[PDB]
């Protein structure tokens, strides 16, 4: 018994930055949406 | 730029959109305006994408607004002159006062309009032979099936599965590919497993150069020499040669 | 911009190794100064 | 100034059929963002060129651009004692068909016709 | 046996009956039709009204196959006008807004206004624009709006200033007579433009746009890079085919259906992996061939070669499968969203895959039905018309990626079909050809220029060789050579050389060496110099007698020499010394044959170069690819050009003109077809045998070859050119200007017919009168088209397999 | 991989919206009374 | 990397498949540089212990796509033996009246050894007992034009 | 409809302190907007009032 | 049928001899001559154009030949299809160990994976060529082929499929086929003077081979141990996996080269990656032999490359 | 008019250019397409009908 | 978004509709 493979995005998605997420967050390959996100942006993470 | 150059995932909402094949023809310029300020562009379905509430259904969009249930589950009742309650007061009007009584309204004719629903439709023997619309997994079930008037809409998967294993597979089905062509040696491969060129003399060109080398080692030309034209022959005539008018 | 000519000319030889690789394009793949990676579009009939 | 092989590489990327903009590291990223802050630096008219509220704005030209909304960002609760001192304002200065035909013609019907009686009452 | 299928599980109908009401039953003079219901006709049509069978979309019945009636395929379940229009529609229209020319029109337009010329590309006929939207605005006199008549504005003005009352447009005027049109049409406002409508256009405009229209039709690269329903790489159009096309508009429904749930799980397995592999890419995931295969390139975009690491090629790899789970997930939203309820398998914006119809082959044939055989006329008029109906549908399955596993259960389809119909399989897929340097060379132009002679009749399978050339990679080391003048000599660098041939150090002599590919001085197999074959040295010191003599000295089997060998074969007789001198060359040299020839630099490649008019040796070298000094080296050291004629091209040029055309058939792959006919030419010392009379010129109308081809030219006169020149010779003998001031360019006159140069050739006429007084002949006998000539005349035309007469081959 | 597929046996795999066999082709059989309008 | 392939053999051979594949999704999510083809075995392996012969599939086309890591001759011997013990995997009695149907699981085969000969594993390079089946089922629903 | 208009979605992998920062959030804006009554759609056997 | 003619007028002639041999005729030999020699010389396509008349069988030669021709321009694709043309087409004439070197030479010279692999399959054979066909290979021909295959293949870094070959090799014990093709032409040699002969590890040591390959014991095994420590110290680096290897001692190195890996012999594997293009490494370029026997112990032991891993993260087990 | 059908080599002109003539040669040598030369110049008929 | 699914869709043996 396994679920219907979700329609969802999991390329576009905007996810919640985890701890070892950012331990690597100097090194991703990521568009501006990514960087300049309303919800939780990322580029900030990085500036900090 | 070439015809566009396109960007990340950025939300928006539509103020602006239609679904006439006409008015919107191919493809569907979605005339948007997006969640920084809102402005509006006219960009493609191509480039939207839609909070799906569920895999399935033509319109994920919007959810699914439960109703109320019935314990007269099988006892509802519908007018049918209107099925869809327009003929009701939602505000008390001005023409209200000069209403004469329901005196003499004798047979207020929604009362005799509305039916119970079981009324509209019939379960006639097409429904009771109906096919289904899906591809069923078995029928070994259906009973019913070829005495009782029954055929299915759509081959079963069962069957289909016989049907595709009971016969082999053509290996020349798969289409690997990964040396490239065989630009010398393929083509004049062995005179058994040869490309028989086909169709018309100018792709041939093989077989004509055979053609040529075989009818020279054999035909000679004490044998070609006789062969007369028409005006080698002709030229005996009284008149061999008389411009034509 | 030299730097966004970088993040996306992507060579012919990448772009069928790509293709190849995770989308099933058949054909082979060359990687000689020659050898010129052409996507073409073949299509036939297979009545039987 | 630049070698035909970079305006080559451009046509080439240029002439797909969906090209994309790639990803990007974020050195790349702030440095383009960078990049173009000097620039809309330069390239903004006056009005955009010193205060604006997004950063392609005195550059973007075509934007159909919807700007209607001007009171109501306004609070509400000043709205509603504006107008009530604005509109008995109205019904006791002038007497015409120019107030309830408006009505009617947005459809406020029902006020409409009763504005004419408070025309008549003026 | 095989009669008892044709059994029975009732017992029958008893015939114990009388005639039903109103049965036709003969009684004297009745003339009776046995068929027409006896109550339900004579019923008046003033009640009845003139239905036969019910009103409901004429897309329920079938016509039947031997019944003069009609049934319907659902049998007799129906379903009523408003199931085959959306709720409420109006007229039951597709979309209330417009009729079916309404619709189509309106669409026009709109995709005129979103046209896109760059986007047009790469699509058929579908990416052609509005063909008078497009004309109007191609126009030239339609660039001007022509403005109101003064007259007109005055008219108007003392209307409205004067008159005092407003003008209105017809769509303004209330028309209406009791309700108040208001609102008013909201196009009360269009402007006018000739350059849009109007619909003028000229006509080269209407042709070229129509024939450019028709013959593009086939140009669509299905498979472009789009963005969901436009993208795809693998293009399945299963074309079923049935005798009725109900059989076929259900059959599509059921394998539409089969082949929905198929694509679903592809790509939902295809989609699993995509994103579990995009999952994790970093600087940490990538693979050795990958890295090889982005880097195995010499040089690029920055002036320099790329080295792309494990990450410039991780967001490359990233950004396409981005790009194919956007394509992927767009199927399969595409795959649920039709339910039973409103499933529109005809419009795939909605479905994956959709059902196209295909317009149905279609065969109406006249016959007779009488056999008499005294009248024609009592034929003519039994004739009959029938037709053998074969429709289609074609399942369009554009999956964006190649999956054999889906394809595996496409093909079982073949078996699974339903009764009388079939399956062809239209499958367009994406594929990799690869273009490569030693094999299809982009050389310069040799020197001998491959004239109309090379492309006669039968020149494409005698004067020419299927392509690609044969060149020959294992160069031999010559004595006192070096390591860079193997280079020099075979146009390739040092190093790549060291690493085709890895095997070696230090080159020795006699090696043999593999020519890499990157090499620009290759030659061709067997160059084009007769090789030699001398008799001043055997053995013996004196002569060479015998024959197996020269296949050992040659290394060659004795069939090469003696076939190569014509009129020695006849002058030896095993011995030579009775050599008759009426064949000089074979007695003294046995002509070698070409499969033992040998080829260098000076029988390949040019020595010579032609002199352009501005050519600076600067250009020279830019073009042969050397350096100006090596020129000036190898040119007695000449400092002007323009003074000269030729240059000679020293070895040292990497890209150097060759001899002649690499891929032209030599000719001794042809003499040694014609040996015999050699053979018998020289030993029976035919000089020539005229092919027309000597006086074939005085006849012109009796001798014309199955080539000879009318308008037949003129004689031509001195200098017939122009008027210029014509003045100049034939009037004022004295003029002052030969002839019109021509351009030192090319005037394709005859245009746009190439035609051969050095040929006196006519112009399609002007004057409507020379071609009445030409000596141009009708098509008197048969007419026949080398395809259509299968077929045999237009009534009993032919056809292979019961294929649609719109098909669009793959 | 399953040459059955998933979609068809799967439970997670049904539609929330399957309309079924009987239901649109009943309703859609129907016409609704031509005279809602006591006139026409 | 031992340490994780023998996380996933052991669960693999316990059947434990929803762990496995956990351990896979954090190897490909943060170390597939690590991953070699050993652990695409334990997945091989597993499912067809589970009898996920759906999972089975998944995963072998999978490693079509992605050539890297090549897959070791025992993983083209784990998958074909994965297909032919499914293929005599037997369905149900309402299924069981016209024929064995998962015999029919018995035609990627030859497609499966296409996939081989692209993906560099010789087929002589199986065991002689699998290659039993497999000469069978290249008799059985392979043939030549 | 203003959740996914200022994009206050709830995320696959967000956590709590993110969670209820979003909730106050659309809070503010929710009690604050006005509610849309041509979405009013009356189903079967509803009244509407 | 559809090919009716040309089979049946194929099969009612040129059929095998029950002396078990291949049709070759006396017609074609003058043809067969002109294609090997066009092919030798490196003309291709003129020896495809003469093959083209191949009308009854050609001997093994002419398809070694129309082969042989191929590997200078990495013609893989002409060549797969000389090979395919008479494997199965033509009683199995192209199944011959040198026509498969020639091609799988091809696949080196074209740089495909894939296809040396393939050219390996037709080698390994199944059992209707092997047996009914009767189309097997001399023994030191599937030697030299194998050989081939792992000299292409560990220079190209493909350590799976490489390793794949050496689990055959192993299989079939010819690990030793080297030192033993060398002790056959030694003993050609003494029986050729008329000297009798002797098989044993004393004329196993005694070939040249192990006395070289035994002098570089300290070479290869110093450079194995650095390679190995300077890794660790590249990625924890206090230890090392590896155990004493006696340095000076320089005696014990390759019997703790065994010890060490003992998963692949390493005598093998030195007297493998000595040769480098026919050029002997360990007389010329030893640290090239040094740094590529290295490579290819480090590639063909699988226990290397667990000693060569690299330090991965801990996942902590979960609970809802 | 009755005009000679001339082409100067890519050499002649103070601008080299490919030629039409030699285009076509190229294109009936990579296609083999056979150049019937009695053609004339004076019956470039297009079917009206099609 | 059927409630209780897993115990009804998935794991109620006649899908909800039959009473065993």
């Amino acid at each position: 018994s396994r679920e219907p493979e979700s329609s969802v995005s999991q390329a576009h998605i905007t996810v919640a930055p985890t701890v070892d997420e950012c331990s690597t967050l100097d090194r991703r390959w990521e568009s501006m949406q990514y960087w300049f996100n309303d919800q939780h942006p990322r580029l900030v993470i990085y500036l900090r | 730029n070439g015809s566009r150059i396109v960007s990340s995932p950025q939300r928006a909402v539509i103020v602006a959109y239609d679904r006439q094949p006409f008015f919107n023809p191919e493809p569907r310029l979605v005339r948007v305006a997006f969640q920084s300020d809102g402005s509006v562009e006219e960009v493609p379905l191509a480039n939207i994408m839609i909070w799906q509430r569920r895999y399935h259904g033509p319109e994920r969009t919007v959810g699914d607004e439960s109703r109320r249930f019935s314990p007269a589950s099988l006892r509802r009742y519908i007018d049918v002159s209107d099925p869809f309650n327009e003929k009701k007061s939602k505000g008390e009007h001005f023409l209200d006062k000069y209403e004469a009584a329901r005196t003499s309204e004798v047979a207020a004719g929604k009362y005799r309009t509305t039916k119970q629903i079981t009324e509209i439709d019939q379960w006639t023997r097409f429904d009771v032979s109906r096919a289904d619309n899906f591809r069923p997994l078995s029928i070994s079930h259906r009973r019913d099936y070829i005495r009782l008037g029954y055929m299915h809409r759509y081959t079963p998967w069962e069957w289909i599965a016989v049907q595709e294993a009971d016969q082999p597979l053509i290996a020349e089905q798969i289409r690997q590919d990964n040396i490239g062509t065989s630009y010398f040696f393929s083509l004049n491969r062995y005179w058994r497993y040869k490309a028989r060129p086909h169709g018309y003399i100018r792709h041939f060109d093989n077989e004509v150069r055979d053609l040529f080398q075989f009818v020279d080692g054999v035909t000679p030309w004490k044998q070609a020499q006789k062969i007369r034209t028409y005006w080698e022959v002709r030229a005996h005539h009284p008149m061999p040669q008389f411009n034509r008018p | 911009l030299f730097i966004f000519i970088r993040l996306s000319y992507v060579p012919q030889t990448g772009l069928a190794a790509m293709a190849q690789r995770f989308r099933r394009r058949i054909g082979p793949i060359g990687v000689e100064s020659f050898q010129f990676n052409i996507p073409t579009e073949v299509g036939f009939v297979e009545h039987y | 100034g630049t070698p035909d092989t970079i305006r080559f590489a451009w046509e080439s990327i240029l002439q797909e059929d969906v090209v994309r903009v790639p990803d990007v590291t974020a050195p790349v990223a702030l440095f383009l963002t960078l990049v173009c802050i000097h620039e809309g630096n330069r390239l903004a008219s006056v009005e955009w060129r010193e205060s604006s509220s997004s950063l392609d704005e005195g550059i973007c030209s075509s934007d159909n651009t919807q700007q209607r909304p001007l009171l109501a960002l306004l609070n509400p609760v000043v709205k509603r004692r504006f107008v009530t001192k604005m509109v008995e304002f109205l019904l006791r200065s002038h007497s015409s068909n120019e107030f309830s035909k408006l009505l009617r013609k947005h459809g406020l019907h029902d006020l409409s016709r009763d504005v004419a009686l408070c025309e008549a009452m003026n | 046996y095989y009669w008892s299928r044709y059994r029975m599980p009732t017992q029958m109908p008893k015939f114990d009956g009388p005639a039903p009401i109103a049965a036709p039953q003969n009684m004297n003079s009745t003339k009776t039709n046995e068929f027409i219901d006896p109550i339900d006709d004579k019923f008046p049509l003033s009640i009845r009204g003139p239905l036969v069978r019910p009103d409901v979309p004429e897309d329920q019945y079938v016509d039947s196959w031997y019944v003069c009636t009609s049934m319907t395929h659902h049998l007799g379940d129906y379903r009523p006008w408003s199931a085959s229009a959306p709720p409420n529609a109006y007229r039951f229209r597709p979309y209330n807004e417009f009729d079916a020319k309404g619709r189509e029109y309106v669409e026009y337009m709109r995709q005129f206004a979103r046209y896109d010329p760059r986007k047009s590309q790469g699509k058929g006929q579908k990416g052609f624009p509005f063909r008078d939207a497009y004309l109007t605005k191609m126009n030239e006199a339609n660039r001007t709006t022509p403005p109101p008549t003064l007259e007109t504005i005055m008219d108007r003005a003392v209307r409205e200033k004067h008159q005092h009352a407003r003008v209105l447009s017809p769509m303004q005027v209330q028309r209406d007579v009791g309700r108040s049109e208001t609102p008013l049409p909201c196009a009360g406002n269009i402007p006018v433009d000739r350059s849009q409508f109007p619909f003028c256009w000229k006509t080269e405009d209407w042709y070229e746009y129509e024939v450019a229209k028709v013959r593009n039709k086939r140009f669509v690269f299905e498979n472009t890079e789009e963005d969901g329903i436009h993208g795809s790489e693998v293009t399945y159009k299963i074309v079923l085919e049935g005798f009725w096309d109900h059989h076929v508009m259900k059959l599509a429904e059921d394998v539409c259906m089969f082949l929905r749930d198929v694509g679903r799980q592809v790509t939902e397995e295809k989609l699993v992996a995509v994103r579990r592999v995009m999952e994790g890419l970093t600087g940490g995931a990538f693979d050795p061939e990958l890295i090889d295969f982005f880097n195995a390139a010499r040089a690029g975009p920055f002036g320099r070669p790329d080295e792309y690491d494990a990450e410039e090629v991780a967001n490359f790899v990233r950004a396409d499968l981005k790009r194919l789970e956007e394509q992927c997930l767009n199927v399969i939203n595409r795959c649920n969203v039709p339910v039973p309820g409103a499933t529109n398998i005809y419009d795939p914006q909605v479905s994956w895959p959709y059902v196209e119809k295909l317009e149905p082959w279609v065969r109406m044939a006249e016959f007779w039905t009488s056999s008499s055989d005294t009248s024609f006329t009592e034929l003519e008029m039994s004739t009959a018309h029938y037709e053998f109906r074969k429709y289609f549908r074609v399942i369009i399955c554009k999956l964006p990626f190649q999956s054999t596993e889906f394809e595996k259960r496409m093909y079982d389809i073949r078996h699974w079909l339903h009764r009388q119909t079939t399956c062809e399989f239209h499958t367009i897929y994406r594929k990799n050809v690869i273009h490569d340097g030693s094999v299809f060379p982009t050389e310069h132009d040799p020197a001998t220029p491959t004239t109309h002679d090379h492309h006669r009749m039968f020149s494409f399978a005698l004067d020419w060789q299927s392509a690609p050339v044969n060149r020959l990679s294992v160069a031999r080391v010559l004595e006192g050579d070096d390591w860079e003048r193997v280079a020099q000599r075979l146009g390739c660098s040092v190093d790549d050389l060291k690493e085709a041939n890895p095997a070696i150090e230090e080159l020795e002599a006699g090696a043999v060496l593999n020519v890499p590919g990157g090499a620009s001085r290759r030659l061709t197999s067997f160059g084009a110099a007769p090789r030699v074959l001398p008799l001043q040295n055997p053995n013996n010191g004196k002569r060479i007698r015998t024959w197996e003599d020269a296949a050992t000295v040659l290394d060659c089997t004795v069939e090469e020499l003696q076939q190569a060998n014509g009129h020695a074969a006849l002058t030896y007789k095993q011995t030579g010394e009775n050599g008759e001198g009426e064949f000089g060359p074979s007695v003294t040299e046995l002509n070698v044959p070409l499969s033992c020839w040998v080829s260098t630099a000076e029988t390949e490649f040019s020595p010579v170069e032609l002199v352009f008019a501005g050519d600076t040796f600067a250009t020279i070298a830019q073009r042969l690819r050397c350096s100006e000094e090596a020129l000036k080296k190898a040119n007695d050291g000449q400092s002007d050009l323009s003074h000269a004629r030729f240059v000679r091209v020293p070895a040292e040029a990497k890209a150097p003109r060759r001899l002649l055309e690499p891929q032209l058939r030599s000719q001794a792959a042809t003499d040694v077809l014609m040996t015999r006919t050699i053979a018998e030419e020289a030993a029976y010392g035919i000089k020539n045998i005229p092919d027309l009379p000597s006086n074939a010129s005085k006849f012109p109308h009796e001798y014309h070859t199955p080539t000879s081809r009318f308008p037949t030219t003129p004689k031509e006169k001195e200098s017939e050119s122009d008027w210029m020149a014509y003045t100049a010779r034939y009037l004022d003998k004295q003029f002052t200007h030969p002839t019109e001031p021509t351009p030192i360019y090319n005037v394709n006159k005859l245009w746009p017919m190439q035609q051969v140069p050095g040929k006196i050739d006519q112009t399609p006429f002007e004057e409507d009168q020379t071609w009445l007084l030409n000596p141009i002949p009708v098509q008197q006998l048969e007419q026949h088209h080398p395809e259509k000539d299968l077929q045999d005349l237009p009534f009993v035309n032919h056809e292979q397999f019961p294929r649609s007469l719109e098909w669009t081959a793959p | 991989a399953t040459n059955i597929p998933r979609s068809a046996w799967d439970p997670a795999h049904f539609n929330t919206n399957w309309s079924d066999s009987y239901s649109t082709e009943i309703a859609a059989r129907r016409h609704w009374p031509a005279k809602k309008w006591s006139i026409g | 990397i031992s340490t994780y392939e023998l996380v996933m053999l052991a669960l693999s051979l316990q059947g434990n498949m929803k762990e496995a594949e956990s351990v896979f999704s954090f190897l490909r999510r943060h170390h597939n540089e690590h991953v070699t083809i050993g652990s695409f075995n334990a997945l091989l392996l597993g499912h067809r212990e589970c009898r996920q012969f759906d999972r089975c599939d998944a995963i072998w086309q999978e490693l079509v796509d992605r050539r890297w890591p090549r897959a070791s001759t025992l993983t083209a011997e784990l998958y074909l033996r994965s297909i032919v013990d499914h293929s005599y995997t037997p369905t149900s009695g309402p299924l069981q009246r016209f024929g064995n149907i998962n015999v029919v699981e018995k035609k990627k085969i030859p497609l499966v050894l296409a996939q081989m000969d692209d993906l560099g594993i010789p087929r002589a390079h199986l065991s002689r007992p699998l290659m039993d089946e497999v000469e069978d089922a290249l008799r059985k629903f392979h043939i030549y034009k | 409809r203003i959740a996914l208009l200022h994009g206050l979605e709830p995320v696959a992998n967000e956590t709590a302190q993110e969670r209820d920062a979003r909730r106050e959030k659309l809070d503010e804006i929710c009690e604050r907007t006005p509610f849309d009554e041509r979405e009013l759609h009356t189903n079967d056997d509803e009244m509407q009032v | 049928g559809p090919f009716f003619q040309e089979d049946h007028y194929f099969r009612r002639s040129l059929r095998l001899n029950r002396d078990g041999t291949v049709p070759t005729a006396a017609h074609e030999a003058p043809l067969m001559r002109k294609i090997v020699r066009l092919a030798q010389r490196g003309h291709l396509k003129a020896a495809c154009e003469e093959y083209r008349r191949v009308t009854t069988v050609p001997p093994v030669e002419v398809y070694r030949a129309l082969t042989a021709c191929c590997i200078p321009g990495g013609l893989i694709a002409d060549a797969v299809a000389i090979f395919e043309d008479g494997n199965s087409k033509l009683f199995y004439v192209a199944r011959d160990g040198e026509v498969l070197h020639n091609v799988m030479r091809c696949a080196i010279k074209a740089k495909n994976r894939v296809r040396v692999m393939w050219v390996y399959n037709v080698m390994r054979g199944r059992y209707y060529e092997n047996v009914i066909v009767r189309a097997e290979i001399d023994p030191i021909w599937r030697y030299r082929i194998a050989l081939l295959a792992l000299e292409y293949f560990l220079d190209h870094n493909c350590a799976e499929e490489a390793g794949t070959v050496y689990s055959y090799l192993v299989e079939e014990d010819l690990l030793q086929c080297d030192v033993h093709l060398r002790v056959g032409l030694h003993m050609r040699e003494a029986l050729s003077k008329g000297k009798s002969v002797g098989l044993s590890d004393e004329v196993l040591r005694a070939t040249s081979l192990v006395t070289d390959v035994a002098t570089v014991a300290p070479e290869v095994a110093r450079e194995l141990y650095q390679r190995h420590v300077e890794a660790l110290r590249e990625n924890w680096s206090a230890h090392g996996l590896l155990t004493a290897l006696d340095f000076t001692q320089k005696d014990d190195a390759l019997p703790w080269m065994q010890q060490n890996f003992g998963d692949v012999d390493v005598a093998s594997v030195l007297r493998w990656a000595r040769f480098y293009h026919s050029k002997d490494l360990m007389a010329k370029d030893r640290p090239r032999y040094l740094a590529r026997a290295v490579a290819w112990i480090e590639l063909l032991s699988k226990r290397s490359h667990m000693m060569e891993e690299a330090p991965l993260t801990y996942m902590r087990k979960s609970k809802p | 008019g009755v005009h000679r059908v001339g082409y100067t080599h890519p050499s002649t002109l103070p601008v080299p250019c490919a030629q039409r003539w030699d285009l076509r040669l190229a294109r009936a040598r990579i296609f083999q397409e056979y150049i019937e030369e009695k053609a004339p110049g004076a019956w470039q008929l297009e079917d009206e009908r099609s | 978004q059927l409630q209780s699914r897993e115990r009804l869709i998935l794991g109620t043996h006649g899908a909800g509709v039959v009473q065993h």
